[PDB]
């Protein structure tokens, strides 16, 4: 989807680039490899420094929940 | 190779040097090409170089010394070169493991020295993969 336009519009690939590059560096995980061939499963490796930096970044998101006004801080990623 | 001293270093050694050094170099030199083409940079491959303290201290082992001695130069490069993210060196040691000269092991152990069964030295190198050390290799 759009991967044709992404091959054509300089002003368009300047979006998928600024996006995946950001995801590539912040979640170790690129969309441009997702859309051009949808994989069934996706394992995220937590390598060396970049790896640890990305894994804490994964664990840094919190799913709050309304319970009697309580902004209950609980973990997005339980297996992490 | 045994019995090979300096005037006997020839084909069989120049071959063994490739089995041990320049192809362990081209094993690492060629998982990076695959690490880097996929873009994999968070799953680095810990290398376990079998080293030894025998650097020409024993007799005529052939070119077995400057083979396994020219493997600690694999630290002058993990910091120097570009393959640091895909490979992490974790040197090791051939201690004195019995099996593969076996009749004088009981002799040395009288010098307060430990010699290892293969299953014992198995345990050690295998503890070199423990999730603790894996990080420790992954800083330095």
């Amino acid at each position: 989807m759009g991967m044709d336009l992404y091959k054509t519009s300089k002003a368009a690939q300047d979006v998928w680039n600024r996006a995946d590059n950001h995801f590539k560096d912040t979640y170790g995980f690129s969309i441009l490899d997702i859309v051009i061939n949808n994989p069934v499963n996706l394992t995220i490796h937590f390598g060396g420094e970049k790896g640890k930096r990305i894994r804490e970044n994964y664990s840094a998101m919190i799913f709050e929940t309304i319970v009697d006004g309580k902004l209950k801080t609980e973990k997005i990623f339980k297996e992490i | 190779e045994q019995g090979i001293e300096l005037e006997h270093i020839d084909s069989k050694s120049e071959f063994a040097h490739r089995i041990m050094l320049t192809n362990i170099l081209r094993m690492m030199g060629c998982v990076k090409k695959q690490k880097s083409a996929r873009g994999i940079e968070t799953r680095p491959a810990q290398v376990i170089l079998p080293m030894s303290p025998n650097h020409g201290t024993f007799g005529g082992d052939g070119m077995y010394s400057e083979s396994k001695l020219s493997l600690e130069t694999l630290f002058n490069r993990w910091h120097s070169e570009s393959w640091a993210n895909q490979l992490t060196v974790c040197g090791a040691i051939i201690g004195w493991t019995r099996g593969t000269n076996n009749i004088i092991a009981e002799g040395i152990e009288k010098m307060g020295v430990r010699t290892f069964s293969q299953k014992e030295m198995a345990f050690n190198l295998l503890g070199l993969l423990t999730p603790e050390v894996v990080e420790l290799c992954q800083k330095s």
